[PDB]
Formats: structure tokens, sequence, C-alpha cells
């Protein structure tokens, strides 16, 4: 994995030794080269994972998350270079250093063979994200946002640490490859009940679980654009990755420990999607849509069938691309009208038609239009939850109504109707902005041609 | 450019159902002042439109003539 | 004759 | 009662400015100043080259794989002769005639 | 924007009600807040709960698609009462009479489909007769077993 | 005579059928003139900014900002836990969770019993 | 389709509809004939005149604008402003 | 449709129920009743790929009509006689179904008169 | 009730608006032109009966039961003119009504395609920015203390001045852009 | 020459649209009369519907007891 870790670290002298006019160009270029390099992780086998060393491995779960992570860094640099144009040069380099450091922590979060090293990289991701939100977020509430993001995580993750160390004392190892063969069944007891909660609640916070989700519509809203891109696209998926690894050790107790959380997710995706119908802040609407989409990934991981894991990893990759694009579109309107109020700037298709086409494609992927990988993940989770219980289709199908309703309402409010008369600073779309939208949307649509690389380890 | 409107004095409601309307209004002491404004709808080429069975039987005459010609044609062609 | 200017946003970019 | 004289005067002045604005939307005869810039090609490029490409694809890549083009077997009647065998299908039993 | 033009707590004294009526650009005699039951409305005005469709469309609105002026206090559910959404306009038929007529029509039609299902129409014929033991092999019956002979006769 | 119009929540009373529309009293004239004065002042304040040639941007509406601040940030400073908010927060917050828990639990207990008793037709079910 | 309106055409059609009205004699009518002060018409007659203008040109004049159109020239100017004639 | 009124408004004990009829034996009233002869072989209408609704006792005229309809392409108006033969034999089959209905109705009338004569006599 | 200049509707304005609504709904009920013309004369006769009514309480009562009469007898689907609110072509062309300020964001290669148009646009912009301060100081020397009472704007009073707040009335888009 | 609009009077008609409209109306009535001459049973009935009361008890097998 060290052929990816070392160039990601070499981005640090690359950004700190660059000429002052070259720090976006150089980091964008070489992060795109690292992202091109990331496709060598697609040496996956039908039986074995790609096991590099004692410290690092990559199966078909971690590989698309790695490719998406390494792809998101150039797009974050493109998204962030405009609103940091007037910034001090050293603070600009510190911002890029926090993004590079976050990429470095993420790529060895997903490839960590041993679970306590997964824990340390998983929690190490908090510090650059907290710094990016509280230092380069725009408003006052970022400070409060930085507290919620910090303290819902750690209150969930410090019982995980203890739990993992307990497994270290019980199994003798936290190697996931060893734990594939030495896993013992976890019977019904109170000790194993709180073992289950300590193993699961940190990832439940990261997803987020409904009812634990309150950090997200502050953290993703108050963040700068690169912060929101990495929070929605990658850091939510640390929870899903960690659940898919940790539920190996939690059988068969999961078969009744999942029942409350499944309810919290199945009703929660009804709630948060409904919340999106009455959001006045566009970026808050995109955040609540992320909570609603990750509720399906929670249900799919908890019912733990092959179809549900395939749907959940497809939905994680698809939601990463779609939610990152939606935050970038909302930012492209924020960088013109300087307000996140969705009803403010209307009729934007009359003024910005190609950006309206990007809004259309991102809305269509948000509502899971076939054959997008959004629909592939959505549909496969719906198949597996119908097999779990046939009544879930009600809460599934009603969700797909509301998901359509808030996706097009967002599209109707901002793009359609009459333009606002008094707003006259709607600049034509920059090449950087359309480029950012296309670098989200074109890989997302090309993955429909060959979705087997985003279907995870039990494709 | 310039459009020449027809004369306004030619629009008289005599011979139209506006005449019947004015008679039934004058039977109770009333009078209709906007009749000549509506008079063009009942005059000229818009007067004497077909009925509904006259609308359905449009082209029935030539269709029946072609029918008789084709029936006689096949009746002579079979022999 | 009487061709009118159509106000539209910038399609250059 | 209609307009006040201030309303009449304001509408007259706005009317004159509006008609000047609408007159100023007409183009010049030189405008738009533009920068300086095979009878059955449709049946060749949109029909015949696609029939070539699709027949190549179906003949040498699709039908070389099993069960990709599965055709319903042809309907056999009494009295038919099979091309692959030559075996004449015998006709039906004689009808108990009804009319 | 600044702090004394933002919404605040529920107004209790009449001078607090007067200054919050002045804040929302409306008369004190027209300003009614939501009742202080702890739902979280604060001093925000309870506007009369009409859709934006009911506004005068011929008026020169600042926001013509929204039918809403600049500085006018927006309803709490303005995003709900947009013209893309919930209409509260007066209807030519009363609401309760509309509900009675629609429910009576749907219930009568469902009842009569049930009645006609209980008493179906048919034709004065016997059952359709198929040869070869009611097409036993054609319907997927296995040839190693042998069904009972289904024999049809002339009439 | 005529059927009286019965207004509802989603079908309001017409302006022409409202009895207070025909009030000619001087206090209603003062209220209507004062509302016209407030609306004319806000109109003038808007269109002095809207018609400004030097202005290039967004004419900020403090009413819109005030609405979006009331909808999000002012709610918890004006929340008081009392009988109404507790009985509504527990009916609509944990009520459906208990409901769907018992629905899905009863369905899966019934289905698991049918499968382990060999009664559920699971003949071609190999995808799950 | 949709032939363009001129000021002379709008004026001719407005005076045409007013000459086809039995409460106005067509020899006293001009473009500046006030309906109440020169032609001696009622306010109900003015409402009917504006409704005939609406039926003539195929669009609605609102009541806040219709009550102020008290001569043919004001009607012609209103239809000119609402249809953008003489571009 | 008078039979609907005789079953629904009159008595149903004398009217035949369509879902379960005949309720009488087929030899009850017939000395030496013959079977319906099937002309088309089971393999013949198997190879002709007829719809299972269409594999009734008059499928041989349908096989003749479909062979005509194939062999007379593109003249799609050239097999009216084979189609009329199939339609007429379907008509005769429907008349046989009507005769079965009337037979069952008259036998239920016979049972009604039998039980009324048994009640009035003994 | 809600008007830009007046604070209310007078009784005479309410009667005339009822008369126009009643004739339009009667024309919707009475599709044919002679039949509408007969019943419109009958409705005008009903309006002329109480025309010379001096008791304003009696006239207000007659207006109120006439509104009840109209509400009972209105058409469920009255005729709406196509560009009128509720019509089938209402606000259809608003997607084509691009505001004029977007021409400021055109590239110089597409402004050079229309040289005379933009040369004529710049003198409109120059006229507007030299008229702005004069029309602001016209508004503030003519508005009373406490703000404007009605939404009516004054005309230009001098020879050389433009009417105050004129630009978005004059440079508004066409109805058929 | 294209059609010039008229005011309060019947519009200008082309000869071509009148002869096309009359031709297709005549084609409709020719087709209806031709198919009614040749088919006549898709409308009126193909086969005679038998009367069940006219059927004898001998052909239905009703033993008189
Ligand atoms: C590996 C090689 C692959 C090669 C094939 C490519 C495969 C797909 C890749 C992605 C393609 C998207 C690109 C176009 C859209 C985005 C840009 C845009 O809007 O431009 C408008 C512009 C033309 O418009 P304009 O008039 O100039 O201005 C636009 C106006 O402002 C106003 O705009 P507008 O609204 O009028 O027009 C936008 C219109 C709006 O129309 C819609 O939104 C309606 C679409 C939905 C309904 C119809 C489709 C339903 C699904 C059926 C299709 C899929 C299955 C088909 C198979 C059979 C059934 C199974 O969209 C389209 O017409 C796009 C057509 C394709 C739509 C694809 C589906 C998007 C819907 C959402 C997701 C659905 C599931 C995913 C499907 C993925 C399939 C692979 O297009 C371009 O200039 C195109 C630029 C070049 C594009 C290159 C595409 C490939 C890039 C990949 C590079 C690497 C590999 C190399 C391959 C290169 C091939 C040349
Ligand atoms: C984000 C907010 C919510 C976060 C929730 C996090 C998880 C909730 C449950 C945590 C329980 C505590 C850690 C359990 C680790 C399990 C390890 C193990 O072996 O357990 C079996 C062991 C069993 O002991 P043993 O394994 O040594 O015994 C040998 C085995 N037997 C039993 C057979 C003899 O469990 C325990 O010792 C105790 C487990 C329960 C602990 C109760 C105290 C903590 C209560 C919950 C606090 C949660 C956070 C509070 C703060 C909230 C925010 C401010
Ligand atoms: C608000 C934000 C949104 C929510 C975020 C997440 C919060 C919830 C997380 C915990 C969810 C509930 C706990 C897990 C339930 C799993 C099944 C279970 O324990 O059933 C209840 C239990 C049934 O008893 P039984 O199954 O016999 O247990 C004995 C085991 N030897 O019943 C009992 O024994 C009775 C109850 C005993 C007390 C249990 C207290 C500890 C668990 C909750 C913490
Ligand atoms: C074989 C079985 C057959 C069964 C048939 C019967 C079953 C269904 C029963 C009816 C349920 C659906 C009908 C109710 C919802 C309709 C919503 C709608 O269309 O709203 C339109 C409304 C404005 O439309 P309108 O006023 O007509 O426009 C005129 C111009 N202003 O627009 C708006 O107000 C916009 C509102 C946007 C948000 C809508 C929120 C409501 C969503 C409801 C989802 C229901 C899901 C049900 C799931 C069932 C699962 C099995
Ligand atoms: C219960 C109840 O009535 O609580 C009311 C009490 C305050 O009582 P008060 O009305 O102020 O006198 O309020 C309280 O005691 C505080 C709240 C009581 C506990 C509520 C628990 C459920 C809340 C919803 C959770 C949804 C997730
Ligand atoms: C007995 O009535 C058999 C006919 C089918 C049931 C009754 C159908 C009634 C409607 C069809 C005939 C309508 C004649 C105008």
């Amino acid at each position: 994995m060290l052929k990816y870790i070392i160039p990601t670290m070499m981005l640090m002298p690359l950004t700190w030794l660059s000429k002052n006019s070259m720090i976006w160009i150089n980091t964008t270029l070489h992060s795109l080269l690292i992202s091109l390099t990331s496709l060598l992780l697609l040496n996956q086998f039908g039986d074995n994972s790609l096991n590099f060393s004692l410290t690092f491995f990559s199966d078909s779960l971690s590989t698309p998350l790695l490719i998406l992570t390494m792809w998101l860094l150039p797009l974050m640099l493109m998204a962030s270079q405009h609103h940091l144009s007037k910034e001090n040069l050293a603070r600009k380099k510190l911002f890029i250093s926090m993004l590079i450091l976050l990429q470095l922590f993420l790529i060895m979060t997903f490839t960590a063979t041993e679970l306590i090293f997964f824990y340390i990289m998983f929690e190490a991701t908090l510090v650059p994200t907290l710094i990016i939100i509280t230092r380069w977020g725009n408003q006052t509430e970022r400070l409060n946002a930085g507290l919620y993001f910090l303290f819902y995580t750690l209150a969930g993750s410090l019982p995980l640490l203890v739990a993992l160390i307990y497994i270290q004392n019980t199994m003798g190892s936290l190697n996931f490859l060893i734990l594939q063969y030495w896993v013992q069944p976890m019977p019904n007891s109170w000790s194993n009940t709180f073992m289950w909660l300590a193993c699961m609640m940190a990832f439940m916070v990261k997803m987020p679980l409904y009812g634990l989700h309150l950090w997200l519509p502050k953290a993703h809203v108050e963040a700068p654009i690169a912060g929101s891109m990495v929070l929605a696209a990658i850091l939510l998926k640390l929870g899903g990755y960690g659940m898919m690894r940790i539920t190996l050790l939690l059988n068969p107790i999961t078969d009744f420990m999942a029942y409350p959380f499944i309810m919290l997710s199945l009703w929660g995706m009804i709630m948060t999607s409904s919340i999106c119908l009455r959001q006045t802040d566009l970026k808050s609407l995109i955040a609540y849509s992320s909570v609603s989409h990750m509720a399906l990934v929670i249900v799919a991981i908890l019912i733990q069938t092959p179809w549900s894991y395939m749907g959940a990893t497809a939905l994680m990759i698809a939601h990463g691309l779609t939610s990152s694009m939606l935050f970038c579109l909302a930012n492209s309107n924020y960088e013109r009208v300087h307000s996140r109020t969705m009803i403010l700037a209307r009729g934007l298709q009359t003024l910005l038609p190609l950006m309206a086409a990007w809004w259309l494609l991102a809305s269509l992927t948000n509502l899971a239009l076939p054959p997008s990988i959004n629909l592939i993940g959505e549909l496969f989770v719906v198949m597996s939850t119908f097999s779990w219980s046939n009544i879930t289709i009600i809460l599934m199908g009603l969700n797909m109504v509301i998901t359509a309703l808030y996706s097009l309402y967002m599209l109707i409010t901002t793009q359609r109707g009459k333009h606002t008369h008094h707003i006259n600073n709607i600049l034509p779309s920059f090449t950087r902005e359309n480029a950012l939208m296309s670098l989200h949307m074109l890989p997302l649509l090309l993955l429909s041609l060959n979705p087997k690389i985003i279907l995870g380890p039990l494709y | 450019s310039k459009m020449e409107l027809p004369d306004y004095k030619q629009w008289k409601i005599e011979g139209t159902p506006l005449e019947t309307v004015q008679e039934k209004l004058a039977a109770r002491g009333l009078r209709d002042p906007w009749g000549r404004n509506e008079a063009w709808r009942y005059m000229g080429g818009f007067a004497n439109n077909v009925s509904f069975v006259g609308a359905l039987l449009k082209g029935f005459k030539w269709g029946f003539a072609a029918f008789v010609v084709a029936v006689g044609a096949e009746y002579y062609l079979e022999s | 004759g009487k061709r009118l200017f159509i106000i539209k946003p910038s399609g250059f970019y | 009662s209609g307009y006040t004289p201030d309303e009449k005067l304001r509408l007259q002045q706005l009317r004159e400015l509006r008609r000047r604005w609408l007159k100023d939307q007409e183009l010049s005869p030189r405008e738009p100043v533009l920068p300086p810039r095979r009878h059955s090609i449709f049946a060749f490029t949109h029909v015949l080259i696609p029939v070539w490409i699709i027949h190549y694809y179906l003949k040498y890549h699709v039908t070389t794989k099993p069960y990709t083009i599965v055709e319903k077997k042809p309907r056999i009647f009494p009295g038919d002769t099979i091309l692959e065998t030559g075996e004449v299908i015998p006709p039906m039993k004689e009808f108990p005639d009804q009319h | 924007i600044t702090k004394d033009m933002l919404p605040g707590p529920y107004p209790k004294t009449p001078e607090e009600r007067a200054a919050a009526a002045k804040k929302y650009n409306m008369r004190v005699e027209d300003y009614e807040p939501y009742p202080d039951d702890g739902m979280g409305y604060g001093d925000y005005p309870k506007l009369p709960d009409r859709s934006q469709q009911e506004r005068d469309p011929w008026y020169d609105w600042d926001h013509p698609d929204l039918r809403l002026n600049w500085g006018e206090p927006m309803h709490w559910d303005l995003d709900m009462y947009i013209r893309n959404r919930v209409d509260t306009s007066p209807t030519p038929v009363n609401w309760n009479l509309m509900c009675k007529h629609l429910f009576g029509f749907v219930a009568f039609m469902l009842f009569m489909f049930w009645v006609g299902e209980t008493y179906p129409t048919y034709q004065p014929v016997g059952p359709k007769q198929y040869p070869y033991n009611n097409l036993y092999l054609e319907r997927g019956g296995d040839p190693n077993k042998e069904p009972e002979p289904v024999v049809h006769y002339e009439i | 005579s005529f059927p009286k119009y019965e207004p509802s929540r989603l079908a309001s009373l017409p302006t022409t059928l409202d009895p207070a529309e025909y009030d000619i009293s001087s206090e209603t004239r003062k209220a209507q003139a004062e509302r016209l004065a407030i609306r004319s002042r806000l109109k003038r304040e808007y269109q002095l900014q809207y018609n400004d040639p030097s202005r290039r941007g967004v004419v900020e509406d403090p009413a819109l900002i005030r609405w979006t601040c009331a909808r999000s940030a002012n709610v918890y400073p004006n929340f008081r836990p009392n009988t109404k908010t507790s009985l509504l927060g527990a009916l609509f917050g944990i009520g459906p969770l208990i409901f769907w828990y018992y629905v899905f639990k009863t369905d899966r207990d019934r289905k698991e019993k049918l499968i382990q008793e060999g009664k559920l037709d699971r003949t071609f079910n190999i995808s799950y | 389709d949709a032939p363009p309106l001129t000021l002379e055409g709008i004026k001719d059609r407005v005076l045409y509809v007013l000459k086809l009205y039995d409460k106005i004699d067509p020899e006293k009518l001009s473009v500046n004939s006030h309906f109440m002060k020169d032609l001696g018409l009622d306010s109900l007659d003015q409402v009917e005149i504006i409704m005939a203008m609406e039926d003539e040109f195929g669009f609605e004049i609102p009541d806040i604008d219709a009550e102020k159109l008290m001569c043919p020239q004001e009607i012609v100017d209103y239809i000119a402003d609402k249809k953008d004639v003489y571009e | 449709g008078a039979h609907l009124a005789r079953r629904y408004l009159g008595d149903a004990s004398v009217e035949p129920e369509p879902l379960r009829m005949p309720t009488f034996p087929p030899d009850y009233g017939f000395p030496e009743r013959k079977e319906r002869e099937m002309v088309a072989t089971q393999q013949e209408m198997n190879d002709a790929q007829l719809v299972l609704q269409q594999r009734d006792y008059c499928a041989h005229y349908l096989i003749r009509f479909l062979k005509c309809k194939r062999d007379s392409f593109p003249n799609f108006l050239a097999c009216k006689h084979e189609q009329h033969d199939w339609d007429y034999c379907e008509h005769l089959d429907y008349v046989k179904r009507m005769k079965e209905f009337e037979r069952e109705r008259r036998l239920l009338q016979r049972k009604k008169r039998r039980e009324q004569r048994e009640a009035d006599m003994a | 009730a809600f008007l830009p200049s007046a604070a209310y509707l007078t009784h005479q304005q309410k009667v005339l608006q009822l008369y126009k609504r009643a004739l339009r709904h009667l024309e919707s009920r009475c599709v044919h032109r002679d039949k509408y013309r007969y019943f419109a004369c009958l409705l005008r006769a009903r309006f002329d009966e109480h025309k010379n009514e001096k008791d304003m309480v009696k006239a207000t009562q007659l207006l109120r039961e006439a509104e009840k009469e109209f509400w009972h007898g209105q058409h469920p689907q009255p005729y709406i003119f196509p560009e009128s609110p509720g019509g089938t072509s209402y606000e259809r062309y608003e997607c084509y009504k691009v505001p004029e300020w977007c021409l400021d964001d055109w590239h110089p290669s597409e402004k050079a395609m229309y040289p005379d148009y933009f040369a004529k646009r710049e003198q409109w912009k120059k006229l507007r920015r030299e008229s702005w301060e004069r029309e602001v100081k016209q508004l503030q020397e003519e508005t009373p203390v406490g703000g404007p009472r009605t939404e009516a704007l004054p005309p230009a009073r001098k020879q050389g001045d433009l009417p105050p707040l004129w630009w978005h009335i004059v440079t508004r888009p066409r109805e058929r852009p | 020459a294209h059609i010039e609009p008229r005011y309060r009077q019947f519009p200008q008609l082309t000869r071509s649209q009148v002869i096309q409209a009359e031709f297709f109306s005549a084609t409709m009535w020719f087709w209806i009369l031709w198919r009614f001459w040749h088919d006549s049973d898709a409308v009126l009935g193909h086969f005679p519907y038998p009367d069940p009361s006219q059927w004898t008890d001998e052909e239905l097998g009703i033993p008189p007891d």
C-alpha cells in the first residue's frame, strides 16, 4: 500500500515547496496522477483478497473506497481554490496540507489489516476534518459544529477501542485475516450485548444512524466545500466499511441486536427524506438526503445478506459521487449569491443552462434513475430487505416516492420558475465549475457500464 | 403593413338571431347595444354552417359515387 | 425585416 | 374617474422611453456580424454502415456464444417438407365434413 | 443584518410586542405571534394561513412567481404555501360536500363491483371441451403417470 | 335560500363573501391606510436599491433572512419541555418505532416458524 | 402566425368596436372622447366597453387598470404598452 | 340474458350452475352416445405450436388456416375460406355447449317435477 | 383589499368588479353569443334597477346578497384568457424573459457580433447613470416625512429629467421575447 | 401566396386543402360502404344464434317419466 502512501506524503513537500502561483496546479496534477495510479488496486481475486503485507490489504470493499478517496482530492482542490483565492499563502498551504493529511489517513484507514490500526487511522481522520471545518468554515456555527462532530464520534468510538482491545485479549489478534478463520460465535448474553454496542455504535454515529445524526446537518453545512465533499463522500463510509468488517465477529447476536437500529433506519429514512421536503437551506437539504441514503446502507449491513452487502457498497460509492456533486452545485450558487437559502436564487436555467443540465443529472442520480449505480445499490438493498421481511417494501417504496419529491423540488426551486429580479450577479459558469461537475458526473455514469468493480467482496 | 378593415356600417343584425334577441328584449322594454359588434359571427361566410349529421355526412356523395362505380366494376370484372 | 435582438445569457463559456 | 394628471404624465414619459427602448432592439442590416466561416449519404452513414457494424457484431461475437440469439423454432404444419432432413410431414386425417 | 432584527423569544410585555411588531414590518394590531406553548416559534408572526395562490396576481409583486413583496413578513410555511404546493383557495363546492360526494361515489362503485362479482354475468353454455384428457400432457402433466379419462360426447 | 359557503382549512372563505370586507368604519380605514403606508415604505426601500445602477449583487431581504433564521436556529431557544411537547415528542418520535418493531418482529417470527417447520415455499429461493 | 400590432391598427380596431356600440354615435366619436364627460356614458357602459376591448384583442385588462381607461386613446396606449408595439 | 334473471331473481335449484356442470351422467338419457372425434393429432398441434386455448376439438381447421396464412404471404386477404371454416366449426362447438346447457336445465326441470310429483303423491 | 395606489375598494368599484365577474361567468354559462347577449342585457337590467340607490346601507346589503347570488351561480370552470392568471398560456414565456443585465456578461467575441446594438446599449446605460442621482433627489424632496403613503411614483417635473425609478419598467423583457 | 389574415370575415381558403379534405371524407365513406358491402357480418352478426326452446327432447336426451 506503500506505493500510495508515499506519493500522498510527497504531496506535502510538493505543496510547501511550490511557487505561490503554482500550489493549486501542482497538487491537482500530482493528486490526479495518484488517482490514476489507484486503479492497480483492481487486482482482485474471486477467493483471496489482495494482501500486501502484515499491515495492509485490499479486498473489493476497500478498493472502490480507495479509488473514490484518491479521486476526491483533486476535485476538492478544484472546488476550494476559488473561495480561498484571497487567503494568506501559508494558510492556503495549511488547508491543502489538511486535505493531503486526510487522504493519507483515509487510504490506510481502508487498507488497515489490523483493527486497532484501523481504529487509530479512523479516529485520526477527525483532526484534519475538525480543523478544516472550524478554521475555513464560513459562519459562526462552525465552532459549535466542530464540537458536535468531535463529540458524537469519540463518545461512540472510545467504547469501540476498549472493545477492540478486549478482542485482542480474547482472540489474541485483531488481524482481520486471522479473525476470518478464528471467529467464534457470539452468544446471547448481556456482556455480549454491550460488546455488540461497543463494536457498533461508533460506526452508527459515523453513518449516521437516525437519532444520532444531529452532528451531520451542522458539520456538513458549516464546512467549506472540500470539507462537505469529503464528509459526505468518504467519512460517512468509514462507518459502513467498519460495520462490514466488524460484523464478522458479532454473529449470531446481530440477528436480534439489529432490530432496534433497523427500525431507526427504516423509519429514519422516512423522516429525514420528509425533512428534505421542508428544508429552506439547500446545503442542509443535501445533508439530510445523505442521512436518508445512509439509512439504507445501515439496514443492508445489519441484515447481512450477499445482496444487501453488494447493494450497500454500490450505494456507498454512488452516494459519494452524487452527494459530492450536489454540494459542489450548491456551492456554485453560493459563490454567486452568498446565501444558502434555496428559495432565494430561482429560475437559474434561464441564466445558467449547462449548470442546469448538471443539476438535472445530479438530481436524476439522487432519485436513483436506472441504470445508475445509485439505482443498482438502491434496488439491491430493496431486494434483500424484501427477502428479510416483505412488509419493508412499504417503507422502501414510500421512501422512493419522497426521494423523488425532494430531488425534483430542489431542481424546480433553484432552476425553474421565474428568475429573481433583484439578483444580477449571476456570472456565467466558469470552466472550473463545469469541470468539477463533469469530474463528478462522468465517472458516476461510466460506472454503470461496468458496475462489478463497485459491488464489493462478495460479487 | 397597413391592414384595411371592412366597413362598420355593413354589420346589421337584421336576418340574424340577434334580431330575435332584440325582439325578445324589446318585448320587456329592453334593448341590446352590442348586437352589431356580434353581427359578423352570423353573417358572410360564417352564416349557414352545417348541422351535425351534415358534418358526419361530409364527402358521403362522392364516396357513394365511388362505391357504386367500384361495385359495378367488380360486378363486371367477375364475369 | 424588423429583426429583434434576443436577450439571452452568455453562451460563450 | 380615470387617471390623475401625474399618472397621465408619468405613463406618457414611461411610454416614450419604452418605445425608444423597443425601437433600439431592432438589428442593423449588417447584424449579426458573423466571423468568416453525396445525395444519399443518409442511407450510407445511418443505415448501411450500422447494418455492417451490427451484422459483424452479431455474426462473429454474439452468435459465437451460446444462447445469445435464441430463435423460436419454426412452426411445422402437416404437409410440410423439412429442409434439413427431407422428411415430409404427413397430412391430417380426412375431415368429417361439416358444410 | 444584526441581532435586533433577528427573531427572538415570545413577547410578553406590550412594549416587547410593539417592538417585535416593528421588527417584522407590520402593525401592532395585526401582529399575533404563535401561542407560547414551547413549540419553538418565538416572536415570529402567525400569518393568516393562506396559500400564495390566493394573492392578487395582477398586483406588481416584487417576486411575481411567489406573489410576495420585499420586506413583507413571510409565513412560517411559505415553502409549503408556494403555488407548486398546497392551495387553500375557495372552491365552488363546499369542502365537506365534496368529501361526501367523492366518498359516496367511490364507496357505491366498490359496493356495486362486489355485488356484480357475487352475481356475475355469463352465457347459457357448458364448459369448453378439450380433447386428450383435458390436454393433460400439454398442461404439463407427467407422461409416466396416467390421468383419469376425461371423455366428451356428441350432442 | 342559497347554500351558505362553509369555509375549511384547505378551502378558505372568499373575499366577496366575508362580512368584514364591507366595513366602512374609520378605524378600518386607518388600519388599511397604515398597512398601505408600511407596504409603500418597504416598496420604496426595495426599488431604490433595485433600480440603482451601481448595485451589482443581491438585494438582501431581512424578512427572508428572518424567516430562515426562525425556521432553524430560533427553535431550541424557544422550546420548553411541557405536557404538550413531551406527549407529542413521544407519540411521533418513539410511537412509530414501536409500531414498526412489532410489525416486522411478528412477520419475521411467523416466517421463521414457517421455515423451520418446513411450511414456507422456498423452492427456487437461492438469491437473498 | 400572430400578425404584429401597430398603433394605427389598434386605434382603428378600438374605434371600430366603439362605432359598433349603439350608445355611441359614430360621428361624435374621436380618440380623445371621454366616455363619461363627452359621450355621456355610465360606469357600467365603461365596464362593457373594456370587456369588448378584451374580447377584441384577446387578453384581459385588470380592474385596477380598466377603471382608468376613460377615452379611446388611453385604451390604445394600454394595449400598446401590454403588447410592445412599435418595436 | 334471461337465464341470469331466471337464476338470480327466480329459483336457483332449477337453473344450472356454470362453474360445476354437467351434474348428470352423460349416458343418462342417451342410448349409445358417441364420443367427440378429434381430427388433429396431438403431435400435429404440438408441432403447429397452437395456443392451449386453441387446441380444442376443432383445431384442425385452425392448422389449415395457419398453413394457408403462411403460404399466401403477402396476400393477407387470401384465406377467408379457411378462416370461415374454423369460425364455423367453432360456432358448432359453441352450439354444442349451448345444447349441454339446455340439457342440464331440462334435467333440473325433470328433477324438480320428479320431487314435486313424489311430494304430491306420497 | 389589496391595491398598489388605493388602500381599499370603494363601493362603486366593488359593484363594477361584481358586474364584470358576473358577465364573464354568465358568458361561460351561456356559450353562444346571442344567448349570452340576451342574458347580459337581462343582467344589465338587474344592475340598473338599484343604480339610483342613495341609502348606502341598503346598497351595501344589495351588493352583499348579490355576491351570494354570484357565488351560487358561478361557473365551475369559467373562461380564462390564455395569458391571464389561471390560463393555459399564462407565464409560459417567462423562461424566455432573460433580463438585460446578462448582456453585461457576454464575451467580447459575441458582443462584436452586434456592434450597433451594444453601442446603442451603452448610451442607455449612460443615460440611466446620469439620471439616477437626479431622480433620487427628486424622490426625497417630494416624499413626505415618515415615508410614502401610496406606491405611486411621481413623473419627471423638469425638462431633461427622466421619471424616477424608470429602468426596470422601460427595459423590461417583451411578452414574446 | 400565403394566406393573408382577415378581420371579422371568413378566412381565405386554398383550393388544395378543400380538395384534400373532400377527398379524405369521400375515402372514409367509400371505405365504410365498401367494407359494409363485403363483410356485413362484423356489424350484423356472423352465425345464426340458435333458440334453445326449439330444441327437441330427443336430441337432448330427456326421458319422459
Ligand atoms: C467507456 C466509453 C463510454 C462511451 C459512451 C458514454 C457512456 C456514458 C458516459 C456519460 C455521458 C454523459 C455526457 C453528456 C451529459 C453531460 C454533459 C452535458 O449535459 O452536455 C450537454 C452537451 C450537449 O448539449 P448542449 O446543447 O450543447 O447544451 C446543453 C444544454 O445546456 C441543456 O442540456 P439538456 O438538458 O438539453 O441536455 C442534457 C440531457 C438531459 O437528458 C436527461 O437528463 C434525460 C436522461 C434520462 C432519460 C433517458 C435515458 C434513460 C436511460 C437509458 C440510457 C441508458 C441505458 C441504455 C441501454 C439500453 C437499455 C439498457 O442529457 C443528455 O442528453 C445526455 C445523454 C446521455 C444521458 C445518460 C443518462 C443520464 C441520466 C441520469 C442517470 C441515468 C442512469 C445512468 C445511465 C448511464 C449509461 C451509460 O453534451 C456534450 O457536449 C457532450 C460532451 C462530451 C461527452 C462525453 C461523454 C463520455 C465521457 C467519458 C470520458 C471517458 C471515456 C471516453 C468515452 C467518450 C465518448 C465520446
Ligand atoms: C454515541 C453515544 C452512544 C455511544 C454508545 C457506545 C456503546 C454503548 C455500550 C458501551 C458499554 C461499555 C463498553 C463495553 C465494552 C465491551 C467489552 C466486553 O468484553 O464486554 C463484556 C464485559 C464482560 O466482562 P468480562 O468479559 O471481563 O467477563 C468475563 C466474561 N463473563 C461475563 C462470562 C464472566 O462487560 C463488562 O465488563 C461491562 C459491559 C457493560 C459496561 C457498562 C458501563 C458503561 C455503560 C455504557 C456507557 C456508554 C457511553 C456513555 C457516554 C455517552 C455519551 C456521553
Ligand atoms: C391497484 C391499486 C390502486 C390504488 C389506487 C389508490 C392508491 C393511492 C391513493 C392516493 C394517493 C396519491 C394521491 C395524493 C397525492 C397527490 C399529490 C399531488 O398530485 O399534488 C398536486 C399538488 C398540486 O396539484 P394541483 O393543485 O392539481 O395543480 C393545479 C395547479 N396549481 O402538488 C402539491 O401540492 C405538491 C406536493 C409535493 C409533496 C407531496 C407530498 C405527498 C406525498 C404522498 C405520498 C404517498 C405514498 C403512498 C405509498 C403507498 C405504498 C403502497
Ligand atoms: C342476459 O341478459 C344475457 C346478456 C348479458 C347480461 C346482460 C347485459 C346487459 C347489457 C347488454 C345489452 C344492452 C342493450 C342495449
